[PDB]
């Protein structure tokens, strides 16, 4: 979860990071409804995550021309929960190029901000540059590029933010609106609307959801949009998801798909869509529109009942079993 | 199979969530004809209850504990976990389960576990040689052997999958619901799975694909695996590292999600790349995996590594709860009681046929309810302005009679209304405000055995009953009239149209024992018993209106000792008459 | 009950009116979190300044 400037500065601060004095309502970069404000040698430092802990990268060469200047990072691999002394850090900082009075002014810098890493649930940390006054020796993080582990909010009071957008242009209304019946329920529901597209996604689960995506792109498609439920959400969740995808534009198919869910009750879940779908009708959103239904889960016969009778009020519904491979029912509407 | 087998025996670490997992799992049992999986709970909350979870047709009652400790001392048998609570406290259980050395399996289906919390499970899993799977894992299914988790969803679907038996074809997912679709395909294109895992979709699951691989090429049932992965990682091309690096008896047939490459290191075009590389079957979309399969499938019959050995069993299905039988008359149910007054299966009440809330919109009353719910009948103006008055005038008569004061006492005492009210009416009886039937009863066979003998109805009662229900008053006389039941009278006689033989003896009588004793006078009891009984109401029904109406004095008097704080009542000494034995000394045993 | 109150009264029932809001919340929650008799004669009651003690 990619996180603000401002907040970033803010755990730098807390762990005592040199941070340049800011403001959030000379330099002037906007967070369009907020701007920063924060007063104008240069390194290069990262903490990235994996599997055995995370890796700190240090480099001499710090801003623009670090691309080319690949050769002089130093790299080393912190074991989770062995982190590193001072002087450690010192020799790291001095295998870079860093001399006497910087070097281990580096690795004291380096420390704060693998304890900011370690403590903050941190995926990653990015300072380029890291930049140093020589006159005085006071050091500043100009460009702070941080990645926390959002599920692991709870543990943090501290974290009054939230974090930046998937795609880079934030969220729609339907969008927000589906965000916020998902934060509400125990079950999943996830909306992203893709610009254009004739083939509507009203799929479940995440791995098959994505698994339909490709089938419609890879089949010459354009998808309408990407939706996800998942975890036994909610019918009313699942209406207030089906509707959201009637009211998309120039969509000419509905793929209403999924795999074989494992607990999802498929009658529950089939009767918000249902109804959803019996909602968008009589404002005539569903004019023309063929809908296509392959799905498997426990209830399937019941659900799977219930939206084939959606035939005898004038719906151009295809509904097929386990039968009908997955992704297959993505040939049938392109077909169409 | 690989990791679950039918000597996995586990513990379920959560709440609800790992109740149906565990009610999932009996389901797999019942079909696979073996032992609970599931010999324990544990779980702070719900500690010491017992969860009863059907074997098929057979209750299986199972222990909640408290921690761990006492589980396994309990159950030496448990080598596995399974995490059910949520991430805030899931890290912290399967810490525990991991330290246990019992242990040696801990799965997780949790989502939303910190990243750092993995990570220090998947060190801890490996300092001590454990296996950890998840977390946000559904499961692990080993077709004829063990279900671990809710994976395989419904009955119906363990059969369609065949997963009360083995094939050939090994199962690895990240994404939980295509386990499930996976299991089928193969069942649909091959002979079905030895084992599917999924490995959950986070970042740092606890066990990766070559670890599973690892395994799954031990195993001699498993021919082939069906691998599905996704973009984000490098868990697939380490796994086409692992098929490449060595000679390996099992196929892999691998489906990669993310090649939306055309929408907004680690690329599914990337993965598939690598494990097309490494001699994997990769479709180009998740329609080909069953032509994969098939294809692996037709490779193994003609290569002579399965045999075409037809599913030689007769399956048992699952019993139907008692309610489906008896819609189709298949089963016969004794009721346990029957009602003729009331059903409250429809939207609202109806009380002898009426609507509740429809008597409310068309202007009945309570008096009406009274008569609809104790006589079946809507009663008539009449009766319903005779039941009106006999509810007001009985309401209350002060704080000194038993059933006022048996409340009062409880109110005091600190006890609830409802329960305060129950003592105050169980002094309602043959001396106080209950002797309503009795009195009805005695006076209409007075009526039709003694018409013009009052002595004669009096000798018999003294002699076989003792004195007349209705008669007498500890406060009310002659000299002191009780103006309840010259009111009732007066209105009886003056307002309505009724004739009243029963009330017209009982007064005769009235005038006969005041001779006796002046406070021999016909009470409300016997008042009230003979105006019900002469308007021809059911003579069970007749104390119903003293006990209905006294509850709204009681409940007064409950209402009125509460708002003063009233403290606990004892009773003053001097109102006490100690006539107790002499005290003597115990003699020795 | 609510139906008369609300369309035979000119009451003003905040308990009730609070009660019918949590219900829309509960019910979305699990179905079965309906806002039932006792709470609806307890909101009633105590918008009609009935002492608290009285209501069971
Ligand atoms: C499955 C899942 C819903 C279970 O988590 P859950 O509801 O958080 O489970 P818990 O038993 O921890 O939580 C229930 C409550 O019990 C409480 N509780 C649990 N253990 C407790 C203990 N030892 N002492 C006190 N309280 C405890 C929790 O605090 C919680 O109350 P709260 O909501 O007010 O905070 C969840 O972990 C999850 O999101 N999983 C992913 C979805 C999934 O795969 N579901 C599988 C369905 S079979
Ligand atoms: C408790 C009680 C039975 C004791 O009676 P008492 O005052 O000591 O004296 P008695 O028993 O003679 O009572 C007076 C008369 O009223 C009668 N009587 C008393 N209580 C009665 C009652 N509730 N109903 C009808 N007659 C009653 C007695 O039978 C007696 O009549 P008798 O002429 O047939 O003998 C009463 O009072």
């Amino acid at each position: 979860a990619k996180i603000l400037e401002g907040p970033a500065m803010k755990l730098f601060n807390k762990w005592g990071i040199p941070v340049p004095n800011y403001v959030v309502i000379l330099v002037v970069k906007a967070h369009i409804g907020q701007v920063i404000i924060a007063e104008m040698a240069e390194f290069y430092v990262s903490i990235i995550g994996n599997k055995d802990g995370a890796e700190l990268l240090i480099s001499k060469h710090g801003g623009v021309d670090i691309e080319d200047n690949w050769d002089s990072v130093r790299r080393i691999q912190i074991e989770l929960d062995e982190n590193p002394t001072i002087e450690q850090l010192t020799e790291l900082a001095k295998d870079a190029g860093f001399e006497g009075e910087i070097a281990e002014r580096v690795g004291k810098i380096c420390s704060r901000l693998i304890l900011c890493f370690d403590n903050e649930d941190a995926q990653s940390i990015e300072i380029n540059p890291l930049v140093i006054r020589k006159s005085d020796m006071r050091f500043a993080a100009l460009d702070a590029v941080m990645n926390v582990d959002y599920d692991a909010r709870f543990r943090h009071a501290d974290w009054d933010f939230k974090p930046v957008s998937e795609i880079g242009r934030p969220f729609t209304e339907a969008e927000q609106q589906i965000m916020e019946i998902d934060s509400r329920i125990k079950g999943s529901v996830k909306f992203v609307e893709v610009p254009g597209g004739e083939i509507a996604l009203l799929t479940a689960g995440g791995g098959a959801s994505v698994f339909y995506a490709d089938a419609v792109v890879a089949r010459g498609g354009t998808i309408a949009n990407y939706a996800e439920y998942s975890g036994d959400p909610a019918d009313w969740a699942v209406e207030a998801l089906t509707e959201t995808i009637c009211r998309l534009p120039n969509i000419k198919h509905i793929i209403v798909g999924g795999a074989i869910a494992n607990f999802t009750d498929v009658k529950a879940t089939f009767s918000g869509i249902i109804n959803g779908f019996r909602e968008s009708k009589s404002k005539g959103y569903l004019e023309g529109v063929k809908i296509w239904v392959r799905r498997g889960g426990p209830n399937e016969a019941q659900g799977l009942a219930a939206i084939k009778q959606l035939q005898e009020e004038g719906f151009d519904i295809h509904v097929y079993d386990r039968s009908m491979p997955m992704t297959d029912i993505v040939d049938l509407a392109m077909k169409s | 199979s690989i990791l679950a087998n039918k000597d996995t025996r586990a513990v379920i670490i959560g709440g609800v969530a790992g109740v149906n997992a565990a009610k999932r799992m009996a389901q797999f049992d019942f079909l696979v004809n073996r032992p609970l999986t599931v010999q324990a709970f544990v779980y702070p909350p719900e500690a010491g209850q017992q969860k009863e979870i059907f074997r098929g047709g057979e209750l299986k009652n199972v222990t909640v504990y408290d921690s761990l400790a006492p589980a396994l001392e309990e159950h030496p048998d448990i080598n596995t976990a399974l995490i059910y609570l949520g991430a805030s406290r899931a890290a912290q259980a399967a810490k525990e389960a991991l330290e246990s050395p019992n242990i040696q399996l801990v799965s997780m289906i949790t989502e939303g576990v910190p990243e750092k919390d993995a990570k220090r499970l998947k060190k801890l899993a490996q300092k001590l040689g454990k296996m950890l799977n998840g977390p946000s894992s559904i499961g692990i299914m080993s077709a004829g052997e063990c279900r671990l988790g809710v994976i395989g969803g419904e009955f119906k679907n363990l059969k369609l999958c065949n997963l009360y038996r083995q094939g050939s074809f090994g199962v690895l997912t990240k994404s939980g619901g295509l386990s499930n679709e996976a299991m089928w395909l193969c069942a649909q294109n091959g002979d079905g799975i030895t084992s599917a895992v999924a490995i959950g979709g986070d970042a740092y699951p606890g066990t990766d694909f070559v670890t599973y691989l690892e395994m799954f090429e031990k195993d001699p049932a498993t021919k082939a695996v069906v691998m599905i992965g996704e973009v984000g990682g490098n868990l697939e091309e380490e796994a086409a590292e692992w098929l490449a690096a060595e000679p390996r008896r099992i196929k892999l047939i691998a489906a990669i999600g993310g090649t939306c490459q055309e929408v907004l290191a680690g690329s599914a075009r990337s993965k598939m790349n690598a494990l097309r590389d490494a001699g994997a079957y990769v479709p180009d979309t998740f329609g080909g995996l069953s032509k994969e399969i098939k294809k692996v499938y037709e490779e193994l019959i003609a290569a002579g590594e399965i045999s075409t050995e037809i599913d030689e069993a007769v399956l048992p299905e699952l019993p139907p709860r008692v309610q489906e039988v008896m819609k189709q008359g298949e089963v016969i149910v004794e009721p346990l009681i029957r009602t003729t007054i009331s059903d409250d299966r429809g939207e609202e009440p109806r009380y002898a046929g009426y609507a509740a809330s429809e008597l409310c919109s068309k202007g009945y009353g309570i008096e009406d309810v009274i008569g609809l719910l104790w006589n079946k009948k809507l009663p008539t103006r009449e009766e319903s302005e005779i039941i009106k008055r006999i509810v007001m005038i009985s309401a209350d008569h002060g704080p000194a009679v038993s059933g006022a004061f048996g409340s009062i006492l409880a109110a005091c005492a600190g006890i609830d209304m409802p329960q305060a009210v129950s003592a105050g009416m169980t002094m309602i009886g043959p001396r106080f405000g209950g002797a309503v039937t009795n009195a009805g009863k005695y006076f209409k066979m007075a009526v039709e055995d003694y018409p013009n003998d009052i002595p004669g109805f009096l000798s018999w009662m003294k002699k076989n009953v003792g004195p007349v229900p209705g008669i007498g008053h500890r406060v009310k006389s002659v000299k002191n009239p009780d103006q309840r039941v010259k009111y009732l009278v007066s209105y009886i006689k003056n307002e309505t149209s009724l004739h009243t033989p029963c009330l017209d003896y009982a007064l005769e009588v009235e005038k006969v024992t005041t001779a006796k004793k002046g406070n021999l006078i016909l009470n409300v009891d016997g008042t009230i018993g003979c105006i019900l009984m002469d308007l021809d109401f059911p003579v069970h029904s007749l104390n119903g209106f003293f006990v209905l109406a006294r509850t709204i004095g009681m409940i007064g008097h409950w209402i009125d000792q509460n708002n003063q704080n009233s403290r606990l009542i004892r009773l003053y000494d001097y109102l006490i008459n100690y006539a107790v034995k002499p005290e003597q000394e115990v003699p020795e045993k």
